[PDB]
C-alpha cells in the first residue's frame, strides 16, 4: 500500500507500519474505570512485535483527533510529548471470566509490548502513587520524554 | 465668508466634502473642504481621520491639476509633519491607475517619505522586501533619494532589514518546516502539479547550502544528502508517477523521526554559526529599534546584545528580551516571526485614537490613564520585530504564582469536571448551566487579593495599584468589547508587575469573539474570572463598572460620527489587514449569511478566459464580503454600545450600553458555553 | 413495567412501575444521557449518542444496536416514533428536523431550523409536527407540506426547551427555557390548526425542563433545575396542583403510568422516584445509580 | 534666589513676594512667575521651613496664592501643572545592616570596621552575601 | 574556606521576663522599649544582628528589621511572651511580620488603627468589610474609604448595598446627593422625611442650598 504517509499517520503515527497488511498488525480492544457500556470501550489503531502497549493511547493525539465521541482522560496522566504509553493508566491482566485484575501490571504497559496476551478481550486498573513506580522506572525507554 | 471659532468652522469645510461623496462643476467645488482644511492644516487639526478622507475617498479621483497645484500643493504652502503617522497605510495605498497625480505625489513621498526617511525609511525597509513588481520599481526608484539623503543612514537600517531577513528565526527550523506540511497533501490526497512546488521555491536556500560556520554548515556538511533522495521526485515525474508513488514516500520521512530529536536544541542560539555577520554589527546609527517615540533619545544605535539569543517558547519560535540601544538602555523586545506589522501598527495607530480621542476626556482626565501603542517593525510583509512583556506576567502564570504559593492545582474545575461532570463534549445548555455553576459555589477565586496583597508593599500600594488598576478592568475592557480581538485566553489576560494596568496582548482578531469561536459562540463584553475581579476591588464592578460608566458613556458619542468614517480605511484596509482581515469575526460563523451579494458561479467556465481577472466575483463580492461585515462595525456604531445588534433598538444609551455589559460579562449559561483558552476561573 | 434512566453518572438501570427491584441493569457511556423511552411498540428504545439511536428489541434482558439511523454535530434535542412505527421523526441538537421509516436505514424528508429545533411530537391524525424552532416559533410542520408557516412566536428570543400537545388536538401547552409555562389552543385538525390562546403562566418561578400533559390529558406533571416534581388538571388547576421540592435534583421530565395517580423524579442526586402523584409521596425511592438521573421512560 | 535663601533671612522670603504681591498690579502668575510658584509649593510642604508653622503665624504661606489672582478660576488642569512636576528572610538582613551601615558620615568610620568585622568574623563568611557587597561596603 | 558561621535562632526567657518587667512603666513605649530592643537586637550567643546594636550609631529605622529576629525566631514560643504580644499601652513596626507570620486585633481593629483615630489600615478593615459585609460595617466603609474620596466605590456599595443588599434608609439620601442624584427626590425625602423629627435630615435640606433656591431656604 501507500492505509504510512497521510496526516499524523511522520509526527505521532510512523512505528505502526501500515503498508503492512495484517503478522508484521496484531489489533487491541483499551476498556476505561470510566467505561461506565462494554460495547465501546479503544479501536484504533494496532501493533508492529516491535511497538509496545506503547501504542495505544498516544491512539486516544493522533480516537481523539478519526471518529468526532470515548473522551479526550486528559491531556498530566494519554502521553505528555505523542511517542508511547500512559509514566496514569496501565493495561492489565485479560483471564477469561472478565475480571479486572489490579495487581499482576507487567503483562502489558511498557515493560514488554501488547503482543504479549495473544488476544484482537483486556480492561485496565487505577493509579494511586503502587503502579507509577515499578512499571516510569521500568519505562525511561518507553515514555520518550522530541 | 470666515473672519473665528477655525476649527468648528471646519466643522462645516466636511453638511457641501461629506455630502457629495462630476455632478456644479464637482471636479471645484471640494473648494469648500480642500483651501478650508489647509483655514484647519493648525494643531487642534492633527486629525490625519479626516485630513485621510480628502487624501484617501482623492487617490481613489485623482483629476485636473487642482489636485497638486491648489490641493496638494496647498499641502505643500505647511507640510509631512503629521506624516510620520500613516506613512504604513502610504506604503500600502503603492498603485493609485493616477500615477501621472498620485508616482509623481509617491517623487513628493519621495521626498515626504526624503526628511523624516532619517528617523522613517522603515515603512520602506519592509516596502522593499515584498513585492508592488511595477510599483515596487517606484520604491526602488524611491531608494535612489534614500540613498542621496545619507545612503552611511539607510545602508545601516537596509546591513541588518537583511542580516535580520538573513537572521527572521530557523531556516535549518524553518525551508525542514515549509517541508513538514507541503508534499503531505500534495502525498495522499492528490494536491498532484500543486504542492509540487511547495519544496521547490525551498531548494534556494541550500543553493548557498556546507553555508555559515557550524550550523547554515553543520546540518548540511553531515546533510550533503539532505537534498540527493529530491532529484527523484524532479525526474521521473516528467516521465512513471505508479513506480516514481516511492519517493515522496521516503526523502518524505528521513528529516522529520530528524527535526524533532532538531526541535530541544532551538532556544539558545549563534550568530557565530547561521549570522558571524549580526555578530560583528557591533555599533549602527539608524537603530532606534523602539525609540523611533520624539527627540529629547535622539535616535538610539545598538551597541548588542547576546552572537548567544533566547527564543520564544511558543510554536511561531520568534527569538525574545534586550538588544542594547546607545541611549545605555537594553532595547525591551520580543523579533516577530511569519506574520502582520498592518494588523500591530493599527493595534499603535489604533492605540493612537484613543489616548489622544482617553487625554479629550472629563474626569476620567485629571484621573487620567492610557492603554499602551505595542512596540513592533515588519520584517517581512511574513515577520516582524516585536516588543519585551514592559512589567507582567499574564490570566496563564497569573494564575500559578497563586496556586504556586498555595499549591492546589490547574485541573482541580477541569479535574471538584473529572468530578462532577464524562466532561462538559455534549453536556445542551441546562447541564456544561450544572457541572458550571459545581465545579463553582465550593469554588473561590479570592487568589486578586490574597498575590493585591503581596504588594501593597503601604499595607495602600494595594490599592495605589488597583485604585492603578481598578480604572486601568475599567478601560481597555470597554475597548475590548466595542473593537473586538475580547480574547479570553489566560496568553491575552496579562496582569502589572510594576503602578497594576490593562495588560492586552497577543491580538487575535480586529472584530469580537461570539461570531468567532467552533469552540463554541461565547456572547460576553469580554472575563469576571469571579473573585478575581471582584476580590480586587469591593463590590464586584460597581465602583468599576462606575467607572467603565464614566468610559462607555463617554466613548458612546465623544465625536463617534468621525472618528468612525477613516476608521472605515479600515472598511478598505489596500493588502495586510485584505489579506489577514477576511478570511475579522473569524471565518469558521461567516462564510454565508449574502454565497449567491452577487455572482460567482454561471457567466469561469464559458468565457474562454474570464477567472484570471473576474473580480465584481471574487478581488470588489472579497470587498463585498467586507462592505456587508465592515457596512456591517458601523452597524455593529447605531442600536445597541452609537454598536448595533438582540431584539431594544433606538440607542440604548447610557443604561440599556451599560445594561447590553452588567446583560453580556452575567448573562447568561453563555458566560460558561468557550473552551484550552477559557481556562472556567471562580 | 420499565424506568429508567441516568444522568452524569452514565447506571441504563431499569426498573418496574408495579413492584420494588430492577427488572434490567446495564452502565452507559460514549455520550450523555438526552435519551434511556421505549418504542409509540413499546418492546426498539434509545442508549442516545451522536445522534446514536441503538435501540435496545425492555424485554430481552441486556443487549446486542439492533435496527442506526445515526447521522446528524451535536446532541437527538428530542429519539417522536410521524404512529404509521412505517415513520422516528428526529428533532436533534444539528437544526434539521429529519423524518427519520424507522424500517429503513435512511432520511426522506428534511425541513430547516435555524435558531438548534428545540421540540418534537405527533398529531395524533399521520396528516402533524406541532417541529418548534432557540427563537420559540412554533412552526406548525406537517408531515406531507414541507410547512415554514403555521410560525407563531409565543415569547421571542428565550428558548423553548418544551412541547406538553394532547392525545386530542385540543390543547396545547408551551414552556420557555425562562419557566414561563403561552397555553394555546387547537380548531384537532390536520395540516392548518388555529395557535389561540388559555393562559403565559409562572411555570415554576425558576427554569422549566418539560411541563408531560398527560397519558390522560386530565394534569401537566411543570419540572425544574430547582428540584420540583410539580404537577399542574388541566381545567383551572392549571393553577398549581403541586410542588414536589427535593435535594440536586434539577427533575429533568415526567411518566403518568396505565390511572394519572404516579407522577417519576429523574434527579444529578443518584434517584430514579416514582411517588404517587395525587396522593406527592414518595412510595417507590431508584438505588440503582453512583450519582444522577435525567430522562427517562414510563409504556406500563 | 530669594526662594533658595527667603530661611537665612525669611525677608528674602517676605519682601520677593510686594517684586511678584506689587507686579500683580499689572502684570500675569501662572511663565516660570509656574515652578516659581511650585520649586513656592516646595517650600509650602515644608511650610515646616519657610518658618510659617515653626519660627513665628508669619503672615506669609498666606502674602501666596491669590499673590498666581487664584479667585473665580482654580481648578481644572492641576493635570497640566502631574504634567509640570515630569525566606533566610535573615540574610536580606544581615546584609540590610552594612544598606544602612554604608553611612559615608558614621560616628565610630571604625560603628561602618567595628560593625565590619563583627561580617569579615563572619558572611565575608559565604564568599559569593565579597563579591554582592564587598565589591561596591 | 571562610563561613564557619550556625548564623541565624536562640529563645528570649530569661531577658519577653525583664521587655513582661518595665510594660506597666513607658506609655510612649518609643524608652526602655528601644533599651530592650538592644537585647530583641542579641539574636543568639555570636552574629554580625545579634553583638551587633552594641552600636554607638544605634538608629531606630537597624532596630526595626532586628525587632523581628530575635522576635520570627523565637517566633510561635508563648513563654512570657505571647503572654506579653498586646500590652501595650511612634505603631508601625508591625506592619512586615505580617500578610507572610500573622498575628491577632482584628474586629479590635477599629485598635490596628483608635491609636493613631488615622483610619492607615484600610485593608485589615477592608479584610472586615468583605468578611462579612454587615448591614453595620458596609455604611462605616461608606464612612472611612469619604475620607480616602474610595468613594467613586463607597458611593459603589451605597448604591450597590440602596439594589442589593436588603434597601437602606440614612447613608442613601445625603451619597446620592453629593452629586444631581434620587437633586428633586432627596428632597420628595423631605416628603417621606416630614415623619422621620425635618429640622436636621442635610439630604433634604441642601438641594434646597447643593444646589440659588435661596427663597424654600427664606
Amino acid at each position: 500500500k501507500k492505509k504510512r504517509t497521510n496526516t499524523n499517520s511522520v509526527d505521532v503515527l510512523e512505528y505502526f507500519s501500515f503498508v503492512c497488511g495484517d503478522k508484521v498488525p496484531n489489533y487491541e480492544s483499551m476498556g476505561l474505570e470510566i467505561y461506565i457500556q462494554a460495547s465501546k470501550k479503544y479501536k484504533r489503531n494496532s501493533f508492529t512485535t516491535k511497538v509496545r502497549k506503547s501504542s495505544t493511547i498516544f491512539e486516544v493525539i493522533g480516537f481523539a483527533l478519526f471518529l468526532y465521541s470515548t473522551e479526550k482522560k486528559p491531556d498530566n496522566f494519554e502521553e505528555d510529548g505523542l511517542t508511547v504509553e500512559d509514566i496514569s493508566n496501565p493495561n492489565n491482566f485479560s483471564l477469561k471470566i472478565v475480571d479486572e485484575d489490579g495487581e499482576p501490571f507487567e503483562d502489558n504497559f511498557g515493560k514488554l509490548d501488547r503482543k504479549s496476551t495473544i488476544q484482537s478481550i483486556s480492561d485496565s486498573e487505577v493509579v494511586l502513587c503502587k503502579v507509577d513506580d515499578a512499571e516510569k522506572s521500568q519505562n525511561e525507554i518507553e515514555t520518550p520524554l522530541p | 465668508f470666515d473672519n473665528t471659532w477655525y476649527k468648528a468652522w471646519h466643522n462645516w469645510a466636511l453638511a457641501n466634502f461629506e455630502v457629495i461623496s462630476s455632478n456644479l462643476i464637482h471636479r471645484h467645488v471640494i473648494p469648500a473642504i480642500k483651501g478650508f482644511f489647509h483655514s484647519i492644516s493648525l494643531s487642534e487639526s492633527s486629525s490625519l481621520q479626516d485630513a485621510l478622507r480628502l487624501l484617501t475617498l482623492w487617490f481613489t479621483f485623482g483629476g485636473i491639476p487642482e489636485a497638486t497645484q491648489a490641493m496638494h500643493e496647498g499641502f505643500n504652502l505647511i507640510q509631512i509633519g503629521t506624516w510620520l503617522e500613516v506613512l504604513p497605510q502610504l506604503i500600502s495605498r503603492i498603485h493609485q491607475p493616477n500615477q501621472i497625480v498620485s508616482r509623481s505625489l509617491l517623487s513628493l513621498l519621495s521626498d515626504l517619505g526624503k526628511a523624516h526617511p532619517q528617523a522613517l525609511v522603515y515603512p520602506l525597509m519592509v516596502a522593499i522586501k515584498s513585492e508592488s513588481l511595477s510599483r515596487q520599481k517606484a520604491a526602488l526608484s524611491i531608494i535612489e533619494k534614500m540613498r542621496i539623503h545619507s545612503p552611511v543612514l539607510v545602508d545601516q537600517a537596509e546591513l541588518v532589514s537583511h542580516e535580520l531577513i538573513r537572521m527572521a528565526v530557523l531556516w535549518h527550523e524553518q525551508w525542514y518546516e515549509g517541508l513538514d506540511d507541503a508534499s503531505r497533501q500534495f502525498f495522499g490526497e492528490h494536491n498532484t502539479e500543486k504542492m509540487f512546488a511547495a519544496l521547490e521555491p525551498l531548494y534556494e536556500m541550500l543553493k548557498r547550502g556546507p553555508e555559515t560556520l557550524r550550523e547554515i554548515s553543520f546540518q548540511n556538511s553531515f546533510g550533503r544528502d539532505l537534498n540527493d533522495a529530491y532529484e527523484w521526485l524532479m525526474n521521473y515525474k516528467k516521465s512513471k508517477d505508479v513506480s516514481n508513488l516511492n519517493q515522496a514516500w521516503d526523502i518524505y520521512y528521513n528529516v522529520f523521526r530528524k527535526i524533532g530529536k532538531q526541535l530541544p536544541q532551538l532556544q539558545t542560539l549563534e550568530l557565530q554559526h547561521v549570522s558571524p555577520k549580526l555578530l560583528s554589527a557591533h555599533d549602527l546609527e539608524l537603530a532606534v529599534p523602539g525609540t523611533r517615540a520624539s527627540g529629547g533619545k535622539p535616535i538610539v544605535k545598538i551597541s548588542k546584545f547576546e552572537p548567544v539569543f533566547s527564543v520564544i517558547s511558543s510554536k511561531q519560535r520568534p527569538r525574545k528580551f534586550c538588544i542594547k540601544g546607545s541611549d545605555g538602555k537594553d532595547y525591551k523586545y520580543v523579533l516577530k516571526g511569519h506574520e502582520d506589522i498592518r494588523q500591530d501598527s493599527l493595534v499603535m495607530q489604533l492605540f493612537g485614537l484613543v489616548n489622544t480621542l482617553l487625554q479629550n476626556d472629563a474626569e476620567c482626565f485629571r484621573r487620567h490613564l492610557d492603554i499602551q501603542q505595542y512596540p513592533a517593525i515588519p520584517l517581512s510583509p511574513k515577520s516582524g520585530l516585536l516588543g519585551w512583556v514592559p512589567n507582567s506576567d499574564t490570566f496563564h502564570v497569573l494564575i500559578r504564582e497563586h496556586r504556586e504559593a498555595k499549591k492546589i492545582p490547574l485541573n482541580i474545575e477541569h479535574w471538584v469536571m473529572l468530578q462532577m461532570a464524562p466532561d462538559y463534549d455534549n453536556l445542551t445548555l441546562l447541564q456544561k448551566v450544572e457541572v458550571f455553576t459545581y465545579a463553582l459555589n465550593n469554588t473561590e477565586g479570592q487568589d486578586l487579593y490574597k498575590v493585591l496583597w503581596l504588594k501593597s508593599r503601604s499595607s495602600e500600594t494595594w490599592l495605589e495599584r488597583r485604585t492603578t488598576y481598578t480604572r486601568s478592568l475599567a478601560v481597555m475592557s470597554m475597548t475590548g468589547y466595542i473593537l473586538g480581538l475580547g480574547d479570553r485566553h489566560p496568553s491575552n489576560l496579562m496582569l502589572d508587575r510594576i503602578t497594576g494596568k490593562v495588560i492586552h496582548i497577543d491580538f487575535g482578531d480586529c472584530f469580537e469573539a461570539a461570531i468567532l469561536r467552533e469552540k463554541f459562540p461565547e456572547k460576553v463584553p469580554f472575563r469576571l474570572t469571579r473573585m478575581l475581579t471582584y476580590a480586587m476591588e469591593v463590590s464586584g464592578i460597581e465602583g468599576s463598572f462606575r467607572i467603565t460608566c464614566e468610559n462607555v458613556m463617554k466613548v458612546l458619542r465623544d465625536n463617534k460620527g468621525s472618528l468612525m468614517a477613516i476608521l472605515e480605511a479600515f472598511a478598505f484596509d489596500p493588502l495586510i489587514n485584505w489579506g489577514f482581515d477576511l478570511p475579522t469575526k473569524k471565518i469558521e460563523e461567516e462564510t454565508g449569511i449574502q454565497l449567491p451579494v452577487m455572482n460567482a458561479n454561471e457567466l469561469l467556465s464559458n468565457g474562454a478566459i474570464t477567472e484570471e481577472e473576474v473580480q465584481r466575483v471574487e478581488n470588489e463580492h472579497k470587498n463585498a464580503i467586507r462592505n456587508a461585515r465592515a457596512m456591517l462595525v458601523l452597524k455593529r456604531i447605531t442600536d445597541k454600545l452609537t454598536g448595533n445588534d438582540i431584539r431594544r433598538f433606538n440607542d440604548l444609551d447610557v443604561p440599556e450600553q451599560v445594561d447590553k455589559l452588567i446583560q453580556q460579562a452575567t448573562s447568561v449559561e453563555n458566560l460558561c458555553q468557550h473552551y484550552i483558552g477559557w481556562c472556567p476561573f471562580w | 413495567v420499565i424506568l429508567v434512566s441516568a444522568g452524569y453518572d452514565h447506571t441504563i438501570r431499569f426498573w418496574e412501575a408495579l413492584t420494588g427491584v430492577c427488572s434490567r441493569t446495564i452502565q452507559h457511556s460514549d455520550s450523555q444521557v438526552n435519551r434511556l423511552e421505549i418504542t409509540n411498540d413499546k418492546k426498539l428504545l434509545a442508549t442516545a449518542g451522536h445522534q446514536n439511536v441503538r435501540l435496545y428489541d425492555i424485554r430481552t434482558t441486556n443487549p446486542n444496536p439492533v435496527a442506526s439511523f445515526e447521522g446528524h454535530r451535536g446532541n437527538v434535542t428530542s429519539v417522536s416514533f410521524q404512529q404509521d412505527n412505517r415513520w422516528m421523526v428526529t428533532s436533534s441538537e444539528d437544526g434539521t428536523i429529519k423524518v427519520w421509516d424507522v424500517r429503513s436505514p435512511s432520511i426522506p424528508r428534511n425541513y430547516k431550523h435555524n435558531a438548534p429545533v428545540n421540540e418534537v411530537v405527533i398529531h395524533p391524525n399521520q396528516g402533524e409536527l406541532i417541529s418548534c424552532d432557540r427563537d420559540g416559533n412554533i412552526r406548525i410542520w406537517d408531515l406531507g407540506e414541507n410547512q415554514c408557516t403555521h410560525q407563531l412566536t409565543p415569547e421571542d428570543d428565550t428558548s423553548l426547551q418544551s412541547l406538553s400537545m394532547a392525545s386530542d388536538g385540543s390543547m396545547l401547552a408551551a414552556a420557555n427555557t425562562k419557566g414561563n409555562c403561552y397555553v394555546w389552543e387547537m380548531p384537532n385538525h390536520t395540516d392548518a390548526s388555529h395557535l389561540k390562546p388559555v393562559t403565559k403562566f409562572r411555570a415554576h418561578s425558576t427554569y422549566i425542563t418539560r411541563i408531560l400533559l398527560s397519558s390522560d390529558v386530565k394534569h401537566l406533571a411543570t419540572c425544574s433545575a430547582d428540584h420540583t416534581a410539580r404537577v399542574w388538571s388541566i381545567d383551572d388547576d392549571f393553577k398549581l396542583e403541586t410542588t414536589l421540592d427535593g435535594h440536586q435534583r434539577w427533575v429533568w421530565d415526567c411518566a403518568f403510568s396505565a390511572d394519572s395517580a404516579y407522577l417519576v423524579t429523574a434527579s444529578s442526586d443518584h434517584y430514579v422516584r416514582l411517588w404517587d402523584l395525587s396522593t406527592r409521596e414518595i412510595v417507590r425511592q431508584y438505588g440503582g445509580h453512583h450519582k444522577g438521573a435525567v430522562c427517562v421512560a414510563l409504556n406500563d | 534666589e530669594l526662594s533658595v535663601v527667603g530661611g537665612k533671612e525669611m525677608t528674602r522670603y517676605l519682601k520677593e513676594l510686594m517684586p511678584l504681591i506689587i507686579n500683580t498690579f499689572q502684570d500675569q502668575s501662572n511663565s516660570f512667575k509656574r515652578d516659581a510658584a511650585l520649586t513656592t509649593l516646595g517650600q509650602l510642604a515644608a511650610s515646616s521651613g519657610y518658618v510659617v508653622g515653626p519660627l513665628l503665624d508669619y503672615p506669609e504661606l498666606l502674602g501666596i496664592l491669590i499673590n498666581i489672582l487664584k479667585t473665580e478660576n482654580n481648578p481644572h488642569i492641576r493635570r497640566g501643572t502631574v504634567r509640570l512636576i515630569g525566606e533566610y528572610y535573615p540574610t536580606v538582613v544581615i546584609h540590610n545592616l552594612m544598606k544602612i551601615l554604608n553611612d559615608p558620615s558614621l560616628s565610630i568610620h571604625h560603628t561602618a570596621a567595628i560593625q565590619a568585622i563583627m561580617h569579615i568574623f563572619q558572611n565575608l563568611g559565604l564568599r559569593c552575601v565579597s563579591f554582592l557587597d564587598q565589591i561596591i561596603p | 574556606n571562610y563561613e564557619d558561621e550556625m548564623q541565624v535562632t536562640k529563645l528570649p526567657v530569661n531577658q519577653n521576663i525583664l521587655k513582661n518587667a518595665w510594660y506597666c512603666s513607658q506609655q510612649k513605649t518609643k524608652e526602655d522599649w528601644q533599651e530592650w530592643i538592644r537585647r530583641l537586637s542579641i539574636q543568639l550567643l555570636k552574629e554580625s544582628p545579634s553583638a551587633c546594636l552594641r552600636s554607638c550609631s544605634s538608629l531606630v529605622s537597624v532596630y526595626y528589621p532586628l525587632a523581628r529576629e530575635l522576635f520570627n525566631a523565637s517566633f510561635s514560643s508563648c513563654w512570657v511572651e505571647l503572654q506579653t504580644s498586646y500590652q501595650e499601652d511612634l505603631v508601625e513596626f508591625m506592619e512586615h511580620d505580617d500578610k507572610p507570620l500573622p498575628i491577632p486585633i482584628h474586629t479590635l481593629g477599629k485598635y490596628a488603627q483608635k491609636c493613631h483615630a488615622f483610619a492607615k489600615a484600610l485593608h485589615y478593615k477592608e479584610v472586615e468589610f468583605l468578611e462579612e459585609p454587615k448591614n453595620s460595617t458596609i455604611e462605616a466603609l461608606i464612612s472611612i474609604n469619604n475620607q480616602l474620596h474610595q468613594t467613586d466605590s463607597a458611593i459603589g456599595i451605597l448604591k450597590h448595598a440602596q439594589q442589593h443588599n436588603e434597601l437602606q434608609l440614612k447613608e442613601t439620601w445625603y451619597e446620592k446627593l453629593q452629586r444631581w442624584e434620587d437633586a428633586l427626590a432627596a428632597y420628595n425625602e423631605k416628603e417621606a422625611a416630614g415623619e422621620d423629627s425635618v429640622e436636621v435630615m442635610m439630604g433634604k435640606l441642601r438641594s434646597l442650598y447643593a444646589l440659588g433656591e435661596w427663597e424654600e431656604l427664606s
